[PDB]
C-alpha cells in the first residue's frame, strides 16, 4: 500500500505528536537553562572578587548582596543607565550600531570591533565600593582570551586577575589559568605616577618586588605579548582608561 | 502557551512542505509504468511486471524456471542469464561466481540483480525446456543403510528431455514428520536400531527446495529414479536439526505426490575418446549408472571406462548385477566395487580395503599414461578430498577433473 | 578580499574531515579506491553547497530569534529544520539526476543515499549557525568546506592505494590500519593550525 | 669470525635451540660477512649495489654535519657559560652538571680559551647519549616486530636513528627521545610492514610526536643552547621578533653575518646548524644517485618562487615577509630537510614527473609556515609531512595521464 | 630509413665477448625439446621411450592450443622423457641417429610472395616451424586460426655477449630474402624488420619495412620494438620471430625440408675461446661446451645472462628461442664487509662504486646476488633502464603486490620476462620481476 | 537476554567491527566526564528511537521512510539537549555541536534501518541499549587513556600530580589533539582483533 492520503496522515500525525513534546521542553526549561548560564558567570565574578561561594543558592545570595553591575561608556568614562544586568557586550560588539570600528594603529589588542558601552561590577562592601571588576579581553596566539581585572578604589592597584575563557595550548600558553601566576598579579600598579600605562610582562622573570613588572610565561612569549597588548589597549583611551581616571578622582565615591 | 502555538504550526509547516516537495518530486521525476522483459527478442516471450524485487522471481512467475540451488543470496551462482543491456552494474557477490570474461559476455546473477528499468536479455533455448512436474511416487524402497531409491512416474507418461547425470529440484512444503514413521526394512534396520535413529523428528515451517541427481538415463522414458541419501544428524551432533528434505523424502510412500523442477545439471560426459574413470560414493552412484548406461545404451560408446564405488559392506553395495550385465554385454567398460568393512554374512572374497586405495593398486598402479584419462568425482567430501589429492599425487591436471559435489 | 580568505580558510585551515572529525564514518569506508572517493567527493560538495545556503536563508527568515515575529524565538527547532532540509535536498537531487541527467546520475547518484545524513553535511550547517555569515558568505563557506573534505578523502584514498604493497599485520589490517593512517594524516594537516586567517 | 659464525649456525636453525633468536642472528651473519647466496632464476647476474650499501652511504653522508654540529654545540655552550658565569661561580656550575665536569676530567678546559678539541668533546657528551638511547630503544622495537613476525630485519634503521638524533635540541631529556623514536619506529614504520612499505618519514614523525607532545622541551629559547640558565633565541626566531638587523648572538654580542649562518656558527639542533657541511655530504648521495636530484631541485624552485613573491608583496607588520631566499636556505632546518630527509625514496613520489611536483610543494609549504604561521618558528618538518600525504596523488595524476596515452596507442 | 634512438638503458660490459667468427663447432649426439620453455603448453605425448622419430615427425601436441604440432629437430630414437614436479614435461631427449626425414612442398623464390595464406599456414604447422612465432600480449604460440597484421623480425641482438646477426645473415642471404616474402604474404598488414644501422638484404614487397634502432640493450628486444612501432594490447595482437628462424622459414619453402642448423654465440667470462659455433636446435650444452670451459664450479646458461634458463640436469639443452650460450662462475664465496668496500671490479648502474670511474673496464661477473632479498626501495634505478613510456616504479610494485587488474592499466600486457630482466638486474631489493610478471599474465588469461 | 544485549559490546562493536558513531568518539573523549555523558545520551536516544520506530514500523511509508525516522530521532535529541542545557550545563558546553550530531550519528540511524525495522518493540529496545553500551565501551577506554595521560586526571580527580602543581608527571600535549584519538582506536581495535580472530579481515 502506497496511498498518498494515508502517507500524509502519518506524517502529520507524527509531526503533531513530536511537536507537542519538543515545544514543551523548549519553553518549560527556558527559564531554568537561562539561570544556569548566568549562575556560571556569577560564580566566576565572585571568584576573582575573593568572596568564597559554593553551592547554587550560596552564589545567588552572595552575588546579590555584594556585586552590582553598572554600565560604563568607554568614550566618556561615565556611568550609563539601562539593562546593565543583561547587557550582552559580546553581541553588542558584533552589531555595527553598538560597536565602533578600530583602525590598525588603534587596534593594539587585535580586536576588530569594540562595543560602545561596557559593563563593570562594583564589589560593594558595607554600602561602599571596595573594588571594581573590569571585563578585559584581547587576542591570544590561538584564540581570544577573556579575563576579569579587579581594581581598588584608587583606580591604580590590581587586587586580582582571572581568565574565564582561553584557548592557549596547555602547559605553555594555558598557564594564564595557573593559580600561582594569577596570585602573582596582586599588588601591581596599573598606571605610573604620570597616569600612563605601566603594567609590563617581562620575559625571563621579573625583578623581585617590581611594582609594575609581572613575570612572563615561560617559553610562551607570543601568548605573553597578547596579554601585554590586552592590558595596554584596555588601559588606554579606547579602553577603561577614561573610566579609571574618574575612579582615581573618587568617581565611585 | 503563546510561543508553543507558533512553534507547533511552524513545526508541521516545515516538515509538511518537505514531504510535499519530495512526494511531488517523485510524481514528476520517476515513472510508475510497468517494466517489460524481452526474452531472446521474442514478442511471444515477453514479461511485464511492476518495479521491485529481483529478476529470478519474475522468471519463475512467468513460467520459465532457473536453477536456484542456493535459493538466492548469490551463493551457488548457477543462475546465469546473458543480459545484453540493463540490470545495472555487477555486485561484488556476483563476481564471486562470475569472472571478468563472463561479466563481459553479459552473464549475471538473476537472483541478485534487481529489476528497476526496461532491459533485454538473451537466454539459450534449452532453458525454455525447463518445467515443473508433479510426479506420483512409484515407490521409495530402501536400498542401503543410508540411501533410498525414489522412483517417480511423470504424469501422462511424458519423458524429461534431460542429459545423463543431470539433476532436478524437489520442492517440499511446510510439514512435520517423525523418523519412526519411516519404513526401514529389517535388512538395513540393524544399524538404525543400533543408534536408535528413529527418535529424531523433522519439522519444516516454510517450503524448501533441494537439488537431486537422477539415476535414469535420458532414453529411459516415463520414470525418474533418485538415490536419496538420509541426512541423519552426525553422531557427534545427534540432537542438531536432522535433515529436512531427506526426512521428508524417506517418509514418502507409493502414490505420494512429488513436485520436481528441471531438468538441470552440468555434470555431463565429455564428447571424446579418452578413457573416463568414474569414482563414486554414497548417493553419487546415481550419476555413475546414468553415465555408464548412457555410454553403452544411448551412445553405444566403445571407449574404455573404469568405475570404482566405495561401500561399507555387501548390503551397502548395490547394482552389482546391473553393471555386471553391462560388463558381459560391454567388455570395453569394466565395473568394480570395494567393501571396506565386510560383515560375517557377506561371505566376501574379492577386493578388500577402501575404494580409493584399491583401484590405484589394480588399475592406476601399472597405468602407462593415466594422466590423459578423464576423472569424474562424486562422493563424500573425504572420498573426494582424498581422491583429488591421490589423483594429484599421480600428477593429474585440474582441467579434466570435474567434481560433482553433493555438499556432504 | 573577504571571499577569497574565507574559501582558503575552509579548505586547508578548517578541514572538516581531519580538523573537526566530521563525516569520518564515510571517510574510512569509501576511501578504498581513488575513483570512488573522487565521485563521493563531488557528491558532498554539491550537497554541502546547496544545503548551507538554503539553511542560512531558512534560519534567518524564521528560526532566527525575533525574526518571524517580535518577542518569539524558534531556535530550538534548529536541529530538526537543518536535518529535515538536508534530507530532502539529498533525495531530490538523487532523483532529478536519474530522470533528466542520466550520465550524472551514474556518477553521483550512487553516492547520494549515504550522504542523506552524513556528519559533514550537518556539521557545516551547525558551525555556520554558531557564527554570523551572510548568504554569499555561506555559499563560499559551504563550497569551501566541500573542497576541503574532498581533498582529505582523495588524499586518504591515494595513500591506501599506495599501501597495496604494504604488509600490515593480521588483525590490524583493514579498518585498524586506516585509523592509524588517518591519524598520521591529521599530523600533516596540523601545520596550518596556527594560521589566524 | 667466519668459522665461529658458520658453526653456530646449527643453534639458530629451526632444529636447534634459540630458534626465536634467528632474526637477530641473521642480522649479524648478514652484517659482518656478505651472504653467499646465488641467483636462482631471471637475470643470473645482479648489480653490485644492495640495500646495505645505500644506508651506510647515507649514514656516512651526515658525518661531516655530525662532527661540526658537535663542535658547534660545544662552542655555543662554552661561550654562553663564560658570558653568564665567571670566576668561582663557573666552577660551581661545572661541578653541578655531568656534561661539564666529565669534559673537564678528560682534559677539556671549560674556560673562555678552550680550543677546538675541548669544544667538540662537550658536544659529544650531548649527542652520543641521545644517539645511544634512540639506537638501543629504536632498535629494540625494530627487532621485536621482526622476531615476532618471523621476518628478516630490514636494513633501514641506521639512517632513521642517526637522523632523529640530529634534528633534536642538544638539551633533550633522554626519556623523551625514547618515546620520540618509539612513535616513529613503531606507529609510522613497523605497523606498515617495515622499510619500503610505509608512506611517511619515520624520523620526522618521531620528532612531530615530541613537537606536539612536549613542545616545552623542543621549543623556545632555553633548549637550543646547552648552557644552564641561558635564554637565547635562535636566528629565525630573532628575525620574526625584529628584522634583518635584529640577528644578534647574545653569547658574543656579534651580528650573525650570512657566512656565519652558512658555515653553521649559530645556535640550533646539532644537524641543521651547518649548511656547508650538508652541501658537501649531500653532493655525494646525489652524485651517486642515492638521493634524487629532482626533489632537491624541486624544493629549491618552490622556495625561491614564494620567497621572492613575499618580498615583492612586502608588509609593514610582519618582518618575515622581507627575508631574501638566500637567507631562507641557510637558516632553520631547510638545508638539512631538503637534502637528507625530503629525499627519502619511500616517502617521495615514485614518478619522475611526480617528483618535481612533490619537491615544489615542500618548498612552498616550508616557506608559508615560516612566514604566515606565527605559532611555529619554522615548519620544514611539517612541510615534509604535508608533502608526504599528497605525494601519492602527484604520481597518481601522472599515471592517469600516462594511462590515457596508452589507451590512445601513443597516437599511432 | 626511419631511425629510433633509445637513451635509457644499460649495456653490461661482461668479459669475454664472442669473436664474431663462425666456427664448425663440436658434434652433437643428443638433442631435446624443452617443454617448460613454451608458455602455457600442456603436452600430449605422441611417442614413448624407445620410439624412433624422423626429421619432422610429431613429438607432442598442445592441449590448450589444438592443431599446433611440435616436431623433433633431428632424426633418431627417443631415449628419455623427463618429467618434474606434478609430471610437468621438463624435456624430451632424443639421441641423434640415421638420416630419415619428412619432406614438404617446395616453390621458387618469386612464387612465395603470391602464395595463398592457407597454404603457408598449413606448411608451417605441419613442419613445426609455427612454434617460432610468439604473440606479444602473452608470449604464447599463435593459434592456428588466428592472424595478425604485424609480424616483427628481430634482426638485431643487443644482449650481452650476443652474436651479430649481420655475420649470420650474410651466410644465408638468399634464404633470408625468401623468408621475408613468405612472412609478407602471411601477415594481413605489414612486416617490421627491426635492424641495426648496418646493411642487410631487403625484400621488394611493399609490406616489408626496415627500422633502424640504436642505443643500449633494451633497443634490441622485440617488446621494445613493438612499443615503438605498433603498441600492442588485448585487442591488437602482434607476433614476433628471431632472424634465425626466419632463415629457417625460407629454407623450408625454398627446398621443402626443415632447416635445423643454428649459430649460437658460446662466450662468457669463463670461456677459453669465445666465438660463434654452428649447432643443431636443442643441442646438448653438456657436449657443446665440453672441453672448452676453464676448471671450477660454473653455471651453463642457455640464452643471455639477463634472460635464460639454467642448464642443469634435464634442462641441459638449448632452448627453442635461445640463440646464445653463456657460462658464468658460481660466486658462493663470502667476503668480509663486502657490502661496503671500494668499488673496484664492481659494476653497478649507479655511480656508487669506483668501477664506473675506469671507463671501458670489463667485469668477470659471477652468479652472486651481491646481497639478500629485502623490500623494494625505489632509489631511482628502474627509471634509468626502462625506455618504454611506462611508470616502472609503480608497475613493479603492482606485480610485487599481485594486483593483476592494476598491472594491465599501467601497461603490463605488452611486456615479457625478457623485458623486465634489466629491472631485475638493478633492483636494490634483489627481487625477480621476470617471474612475477609471468604469474600475473597467466592469471589474466586464466581468469580474464 | 543477558547474552543477546552484551553480544555487540565487543563481538559486533559499532566502532571496531563496524564503522559507526566514530566522529563523537574522536572528539568527545578529551575528558572522561564528557565521554560518559555522551555514552548515556546515545544509549537513551538509540533505545527510544528504535522503540518508537518498531512500535510504528508497520505503517512507515517507504517513500519518505527516512524522514519519519529522522523526525523521531531529531525530536528525541532536541529534548535531550534541553535537559543537558538545564542540568550539566558545563558538560553541555564542552559537548558543543556534537550534541546535535547525535541525530546524525550513524549508530542511531544505522540501527534504526537495520534492527528497529522488521522487529518487535521490546527486542528493538534491548538492541539499542546493547549497541549503545558497546559504543560507550570504546569511548571509555579511549577517553580513559586520553585524560589519564593528557592531563593526569580522571573525572577531574588528580591521579598523577602534574609538574605545574609541584608534581612529577609532565602532561602529554598530543593526547588532547586530533591524532591521539585516531592512534588509540587504531591500536584498541588491534587488541580486540587479536583476542577475537573471527573479525580479522582478508
Ligand atoms: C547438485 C546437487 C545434487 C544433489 N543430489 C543429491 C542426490 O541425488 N541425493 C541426495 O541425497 N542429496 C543430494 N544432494 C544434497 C542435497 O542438496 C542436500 O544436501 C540433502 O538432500 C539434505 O537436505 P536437507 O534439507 O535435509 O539438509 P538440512 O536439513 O539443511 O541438513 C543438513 C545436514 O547438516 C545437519 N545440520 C543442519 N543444521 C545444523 C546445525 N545448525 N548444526 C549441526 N548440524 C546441522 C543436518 O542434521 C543434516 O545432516 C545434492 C546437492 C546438490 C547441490
Ligand atoms: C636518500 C635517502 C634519504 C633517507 N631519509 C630518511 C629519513 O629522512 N628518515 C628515515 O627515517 N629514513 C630515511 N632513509 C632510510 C629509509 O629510506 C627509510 O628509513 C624508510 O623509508 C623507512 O621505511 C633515507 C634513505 C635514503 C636513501
Ligand atoms: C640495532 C639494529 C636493530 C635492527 C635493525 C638493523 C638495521 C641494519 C642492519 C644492518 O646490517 C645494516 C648494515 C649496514 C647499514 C645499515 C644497516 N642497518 O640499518
Ligand atoms: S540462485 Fe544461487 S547464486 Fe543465484
Ligand atoms: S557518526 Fe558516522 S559520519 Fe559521523
Amino acid at each position: 500500500n502506497d496511498s498518498i492520503k494515508k502517507t500524509l496522515f502519518v506524517v502529520i500525525a507524527l509531526s503533531l505528536v513530536c511537536s507537542i513534546i519538543v515545544s514543551a521542553a523548549a519553553v518549560g526549561l527556558r527559564d531554568k537553562q537561562k539561570e544556569n548560564a548566568a549562575l556560571d558567570k556569577q560564580s566566576k565574578i565572585l571568584q576573582v572578587a575573593g568572596i568564597e561561594a559554593k553551592g547554587s543558592k550560596q552564589i545567588v545570595e552572595l552575588f546579590n548582596k555584594s556585586i552590582e553591575p553598572r554600565l560604563v561608556d568607554f568614550n566618556t568614562g561615565d556611568f550609563v543607565e539601562g539593562d546593565a544586568a543583561n547587557y550582552d557586550q559580546r553581541k553588542a560588539a558584533k552589531e555595527a550600531s553598538e560597536s565602533i570600528k578600530l583602525t590598525a594603529e588603534q587596534d593594539k589588542a587585535k580586536i576588530q570591533r569594540r562595543a560602545n558601552v561596557g559593563v563593570v561590577y562594583l564589589v560593594k562592601d558595607g554600602d561602599k565600593t571596595s573594588k571594581v571588576i573590569l571585563p578585559v579581553h584581547g587576542n591570544g596566539l590561538w584564540s581570544m582570551m577573556y579575563a576579569f581585572v579587579a581594581v581598588e578604589t584608587d583606580g591604580n592597584t590590581v587586587s586580582g586577575l582571572t581568565y574565564y575563557e582561553q584557548g592557549e595550548t596547555p602547559g605553555l600558553g594555558g598557564e594564564v589559568e595557573n593559580p600561582a601566576w594569577r596570585a602573582q598579579w596582586v599588588g601591581k600598579k596599573l598606571f605610573d605616577e604620570n597616569h600612563k600605562p605601566a603594567i609590563k610582562i617581562v620575559k625571563g622573570g621579573a625583578p623581585q618586588g617590581s611594582e609594575h613588572g609581572v613575570d612572563g610565561l615561560s617559553g610562551a612569549t607570543l601568548t605573553s605579548n597578547g596579554v601585554q597588548n590586552t592590558f595596554d589597549f584596555w588601559l588606554g583611551d579606547m579602553g577603561f582608561g577614561p573610566f579609571l581616571t574618574k575612579v582615581r578622582d573618587g568617581g565611585l565615591n | 502557551m503563546s510561543t508553543i502555538i507558533f512553534g507547533v504550526v511552524m513545526f508541521t509547516l516545515i516538515i509538511l512542505a518537505l514531504v510535499l516537495v519530495i512526494l511531488f518530486a517523485k510524481s514528476k521525476l520517476v515513472p510508475t509504468g510497468d517494466i517489460t522483459i524481452s526474452i531472446n527478442g521474442d514478442p511471444e516471450k515477453a514479461i511485464v511486471t511492476q518495479p521491485g524485487g529481483k529478476l529470478l522471481t519474475a522468471l519463475a512467475g512467468a513460467g520459465v524456471f532457473v536453477s536456484s540451488a542456493c535459493g538466492g543470496g548469490g551463493s551457488c551462482g548457477q543462475c546465469r542469464v546473458k543480459i545484453k543491456s540493463g540490470g545495472g552494474d555487477i555486485l561484488p557477490t556476483e563476481l564471486d561466481h562470475i569472472s571478468k570474461g563472463e561479466a563481459r559476455e553479459g552473464e549475471r546473477l538473476a537472483c541478485q540483480v534487481a529489476v528497476k528499468a526496461d532491459m533485454d536479455l538473451e537466454l539459450p533455448e534449452e532453458i525454455f525446456g525447463v518445467k515443473k512436474w508433479e510426479c506420483t511416487v512409484i515407490s521409495n524402497d530402501n536400498k542401503a543403510t543410508f540411501i533410498k531409491e525414489l522412483k517417480l512416474a511423470i504424469p501422462d507418461g511424458e519423458s524429461v528431455p534431460f542429459r545423463a547425470g543431470g539433476y532436478i529440484q524437489i520442492e517440499a512444503p511446510a510439514h512435520h514428520v517423525k523418523y519412526a514413521d519411516f519404513d526401514v526394512p529389517e535388512k538395513y534396520r540393524g544399524d538404525w536400531d543400533k543408534f536408535n535413529l528413529f527418535r529424531y523428528e523433522s519439522k519444516v515451517d516454510e517450503p524448501i527446495i533441494r537439488a537431486y541427481s537422477m539415476a535414469n538415463y535420458p532414453e529411459e522414458f516415463g520414470i525418474i529414479m533418485l538415490n536419496v541419501r538420509i541426512a541423519t544428524p552426525p553422531p557427534n551432533n545427534p540432537n542438531v536439526p536432522p535433515g529436512q528434505m531427506s526426512s521428508y523424502i524417506w517418509s514418502l510412500k507409493a502414490g505420494d505426490k512429488c513436485t520436481i523442477s528441471g531438468p538441470f545439471g552440468e555434470f555431463f560426459a565429455k564428447d571424446t575418446d579418452a578413457e573416463m574413470v568414474f569414482i563414486g560414493g554414497g548417493a553419487g552412484m546415481a550419476p555413475m549408472r546414468s553415465h555408464i548406461f548412457d555410454q553403452l545404451k544411448r551412445l553405444k560408446s566403445k571407449r574404455k571406462m573404469s568405475y570404482w564405488y566405495g561401500a561399507r559392506s555387501k548390503r551397502e553395495m548395490f547394482y552389482v548385477e546391473d553393471f555386471d550385465g553391462l560388463a558381459a554385454e560391454n567388455d570395453n567398460f569394466v565395473w568394480h566395487c570395494a567393501l571396506s568393512d565386510p560383515q560375517p554374512e557377506d561371505n566376501w572374497t574379492g577386493y578388500t580395503g577402501f575404494i580409493h586405495n584399491v583401484l590405484y593398486e589394480n588399475y592406476l598402479k601399472d597405468h602407462e599414461a593415466p594422466e590423459d584419462c578423464e576423472y569424474y568425482m562424486c562422493g563424500p567430501p573425504m572420498m573426494n578430498a582424498a581422491v583429488i589429492n591421490m589423483l594429484k599425487n599421480l600428477g593429474v591436471e585440474e582441467e579434466n577433473i570435474l567434481l560433482d559435489d553433493f555438499g556432504g | 578580499e573577504h571571499y577569497i580568505s574565507l574559501l582558503v580558510k575552509s579548505i586547508f585551515i578548517e578541514n572538516m574531515a581531519l580538523s573537526f572529525f566530521l563525516g569520518m564514518c564515510t571517510f574510512l569506508a569509501v576511501s578504498k579506491k581513488v575513483k570512488t572517493s573522487f565521485g563521493l567527493g563531488i557528491a558532498v560538495i554539491v550537497v554541502l553547497t546547496i544545503s548551507v545556503p538554503v539553511n542560512n536563508l531558512v534560519y534567518n527568515l524564521v528560526l532566527k530569534p525575533d525574526a518571524l515575529v517580535e518577542g518569539v524565538d524558534l531556535s530550538f527547532l534548529n536541529f530538526i529544520t537543518f536535518i529535515g532540509v538536508i534530507a530532502a535536498l539529498v533525495q531530490i537531487l538523487e532523483m532529478i539526476l536519474d530522470r533528466f541527467f542520466p550520465p550524472l546520475y551514474n556518477a553521483l547518484g550512487i553516492f547520494l543515499p549515504l550522504i542523506t545524513v552524513n556528519c559533514a553535511i550537518f556539521g557545516g550547517v551547525s558551525f555556520m549557525v554558531q557564527r554570523d555569515y551572510s548568504f554569499a558568505e555561506s555559499v563560499v563557506y559551504g563550497f569551501g568546506s566541500g573542497v576541503g573534505w574532498m581533498l582529505a578523502i582523495v588524499a586518504l584514498a591515494g595513500i591506501r592505494e599506495k599501501m597495496k604493497y604494504s604488509d600490515v599485520p593480521p588483525g590490524l589490517r583493514g579498518l585498524g590500519i586506516t585509523f592509524i593512517t588517518a591519524g598520521l594524516m591529521a599530523l600533516g594537516f596540523m601545520s596550518f593550525s596556527g594560521v589566524q586567517l | 669470525l667466519k668459522k665461529f659464525l658458520e658453526d653456530i649456525e646449527h643453534h639458530f636453525e629451526p632444529g636447534g635451540k634459540h630458534e626465536k633468536w634467528f632474526a637477530l642472528y641473521e642480522a649479524a651473519a648478514t652484517l659482518f660477512y656478505t651472504p653467499g647466496l646465488v641467483t636462482k632464476r631471471s637475470s643470473h647476474v645482479r648489480d653490485s649495489v644492495d640495500l646495505k650499501r645505500i644506508m651506510i652511504m647515507v649514514w656516512l653522508a651526515v658525518f661531516p654535519a655530525m662532527f661540526w654540529g658537535m663542535y658547534n654545540a660545544g662552542g655555543q655552550a662554552i661561550a654562553a657559560l663564560n658570558h653568564l658565569y665567571s670566576g668561582d661561580q663557573l666552577a660551581a656550575i661545572v661541578a653541578g652538571n655531568w656534561h661539564y665536569w666529565l669534559t673537564e676530567m678528560l682534559g677539556g678546559t671549560m674556560s673562555s680559551d678552550a680550543g677546538w678539541g675541548s669544544k667538540m668533546l662537550l658536544g659529544a657528551t650531548y649527542f652520543l647519549p641521545i644517539y645511544a638511547t634512540v639506537f638501543i630503544v629504536g632498535g629494540f622495537w625494530e627487532v621485536l616486530f621482526c622476531m615476532v613476525r618471523k621476518h628478516e630485519v630490514n636494513e633501514g634503521f641506521f639512517v632513521t636513528s642517526i637522523l632523529f638524533a640530529l634534528i633534536v635540541p642538544p638539551t633533550l631529556p633522554l626519556w623523551q627521545a625514547a618515546l620520540g623514536i618509539t612513535f616513529g619506529v613503531v606507529v609510522a614504520k613497523e605497523v606498515f610492514g617495515g622499510t619500503g612499505r610505509n608512506f611517511l618519514n619515520p624520523a620526522l614523525a618521531g620528532r612531530a610526536f615530541l613537537f606536539f607532545a612536549y613542545p616545552a622541551q623542543i621549543s623556545g629559547d632555553l633548549v637550543w643552547t646547552a648552557a644552564d640558565g641561558y635564554s637565547g633565541a635562535t636566528a629565525l626566531s630573532q628575525w620574526a621578533q625584529g628584522g634583518a638587523g635584529a640577528l644578534i648572538n647574545n653569547a658574543t654580542g656579534q651580528t650573525i653575518t650570512w657566512m656565519d649562518a652558512f658555515i653553521g656558527n649559530i645556535p640550533g639542533s646539532i644537524g641543521e646548524v651547518s649548511t656547508l657541511a650538508l652541501m658537501i655530504g649531500a653532493a655525494f648521495i646525489v652524485y651517486m644517485g642515492i638521493a634524487s636530484w629532482r626533489i632537491i631541485g624541486g624544493v629549491m624552485i618552490g622556495m625561491i618562487l614564494l620567497s621572492t613573491l613575499f618580498n615583492v608583496i612586502g608588509s609593514d607588520t610582519n618582518a618575515m615577509f622581507n627575508m631574501p631566499w638566500h637567507w631562507h636556505l641557510v637558516l632553520g632546518g631547510f638545508a638539512f630537510g631538503m637534502f637528507f630527509m625530503a629525499t627519502d625514496p619511500v616517502s617521495a613520489s615514485f614518478t619522475n614527473s611526480g617528483k618535481w611536483a612533490y619537491g615544489i610543494l615542500i618548498g612552498v609549504m616550508c616557506v608559508l609556515i615560516r612566514v604566515v604561521n606565527p605559532a611555529y618558528p619554522e615548519g620544514m618538518m611539517l612541510a615534509i609531512l604535508f608533502a608526504n600525504l599528497f605525494a601519492p596523488l602527484f604520481d597518481h595524476v601522472v599515471v592517469e595521464r600516462n594511462i590515457k596515452r596508452r589507451l590512445a596507442r601513443y597516437g599511432k | 630509413p626511419h631511425m629510433i634512438t633509445i637513451k635509457k638503458g644499460l649495456d653490461l660490459p661482461i668479459a669475454g665477448t664472442p669473436s664474431q667468427v663462425i666456427s664448425d663447432g663440436k658434434a652433437i649426439k643428443k638433442v631435446a625439446l624443452l617443454g617448460e620453455e613454451y608458455v602455457g603448453m600442456r603436452p600430449t605425448m605422441h611417442v614413448r621411450v624407445g620410439d624412433e622419430v624422423k626429421k619432422a615427425q610429431i613429438l607432442f601436441e598442445d592441449k590448450k592450443n589444438p592443431g599446433v604440432k611440435f616436431t623433433s629437430p633431428v632424426s633418431g630414437k627417443v631415449v628419455e622423457i623427463n618429467r618434474g614436479a606434478k609430471r610437468v614435461l621438463q624435456s624430451v631427449v632424443i639421441e641423434v641417429a640415421g638420416d630419415d626425414q619428412v619432406t614438404f612442398d617446395k616453390f621458387e623464390a618469386n612464387q612465395l610472395a603470391s602464395l595463398n595464406r592457407d597454404a603457408i599456414k598449413t606448411q608451417l604447422v605441419e613442419s613445426g616451424l609455427w612454434t617460432a612465432f610468439r604473440t606479444r600480449p602473452f608470449s604464447k604460440v599463435p593459434a592456428i586460426d588466428s592472424t595478425s597484421e604485424a609480424i616483427f623480425v628481430t634482426a638485431m641482438d643487443t644482449n650481452p655477449l650476443a652474436a651479430e646477426p649481420t655475420v649470420v645473415i650474410n651466410e644465408q642471404s638468399e634464404a633470408f630474402v625468401a623468408g621475408l616474402d613468405v612472412l609478407s604474404a602471411l601477415t594481413t598488414g605489414k612486416v617490421y624488420v627491426c635492424k641495426k644501422g648496418t646493411s642487410l638484404p631487403r625484400s621488394q614487397q611493399p609490406n616489408v619495412e626496415e627500422h633502424v634502432f640504436d642505443g643500449p640493450h633494451p633497443a634490441g628486444l622485440a617488446g621494445t620494438h613493438m612499443h615503438f612501432l605498433y603498441p600492442v594490447s588485448a585487442d591488437h595482437v602482434a607476433w614476433s620471430i628471431n632472424y634465425q628462424d626466419v632463415i629457417a622459414v625460407g629454407q623450408l619453402f625454398l627446398t621443402g625440408e626443415l632447416y635445423t642448423q643454428r649459430v649460437v654465440s658460446l662466450a662468457g667470462p669463463v670461456v677459453n675461446k669465445p666465438r660463434l659455433v654452428r649447432t643443431v636446435m636443442g643441442a646438448s650444452l653438456e657436449q657443446l661446451v665440453d672441453s672448452e670451459i676453464m676448471p671450477g664450479e660454473v653455471r651453463i646458461i642457455s640464452g643471455s645472462v639477463l634472460s635464460g634458463t639454467k642448464a642443469t640436469g634435464p634442462h641441459a639443452y638449448l632452448g627453442r628461442y635461445h640463440l646464445q650460450v653463456s657460462v658464468l662462475r658460481e660466486g658462493r664465496d663470502k667476503e668480509l664487509f663486502g657490502w661496503a668496500m671500494p668499488g673496484k671490479n664492481k659494476f653497478s648502474v649507479t655511480r656508487s662504486f669506483l668501477g664506473h670511474l675506469f671507463k671501458g673496464q670489463v667485469y668477470n661477473m659471477t652468479t652472486t646476488t651481491n646481497g639478500s632479498d629485502r623490500s623494494m626501495v625505489p632509489i631511482g634505478n628502474y627509471e634509468k633502464v626502462m625506455p618504454l613510456d611506462m611508470e616502472p616504479t609503480l608497475l613493479l610494485r603492482d606485480l610485487c603486490a599481485g594486483d593483476s587488474d592494476s598491472a594491465v592499466r599501467l601497461g603490463a600486457l605488452e611486456l615479457d620476462e625478457e623485458d623486465l630482466a634489466l629491472c631485475t638486474f638493478v633492483c636494490p631489493g634483489k627481487y625477480e620481476y621476470g617471474q612475477l610478471l609471468r604469474e600475473c599474465l597467466d592469471k589474466i588469461e586464466k581468469e580474464g | 537476554l543477558k547474552k543477546s544485549v552484551l553480544a555487540p559490546v565487543l563481538d559486533n562493536n559499532p566502532i571496531a567491527l563496524q564503522v559507526l558513531g566514530v566522529c563523537s568518539a574522536l572528539a568527545v573523549t578529551t575528558k572522561l566526564e564528557t565521554a560518559f555523558v555522551m555514552t548515556l545520551a546515545v544509549m537513551f536516544v538509540t533505545a527510544l528511537s528504535n522503540f518508537f520506530v518498531s512500535l510504528i514500523r508497520n505503517h512507515i511509508p517507504n517513500s519518505v521512510r527516512i524522514i519519519v525516522q529522522m523526525a523521531i530521532i531529531a525530536s528525541l535529541v532536541i529534548v535531550v539537549d534541553q535537559i543537558l542545557k538545564a542540568y550539566l550545563y558545563d558538560i553541555s558546553k564542552q559537548l558543543s555541536v556534537f550534541v546535535g550530531l547525535i541525530i546524525t550519528n550513524c549508530i542511531v540511524m544505522g540501527r534504526a534501518e537495520a534492527f528497529a525495522m522488521k522487529s518487535e518493540p521490546i527486542p528493538s529496545f534491548i538492541d539499542g541499549i546493547g549497541n549503545g553500551l558497546g559504543y560507550g565501551f570504546v569511548l571509555m577506554t579511549v577517553g580513559f587513556f586520553r585524560e589519564l595521560l593528557g592531563s593526569g586526571k580522571l573525572f577531574g580527580l588528580e591521579v598523577l600530580p602534574l609538574i605545574s602543581n609541584g608534581g612529577w608527571y609532565q602532561p602529554n600535549g598530543l593526547m588532547l589533539l586530533a591524532p591521539s584519538a585516531f592512534f588509540l582506536i587504531g591500536f584498541m581495535i588491534w587488541a580486540i582483533r587479536t583476542f577475537k580472530p573471527e573479525q580479522v579481515e582478508a
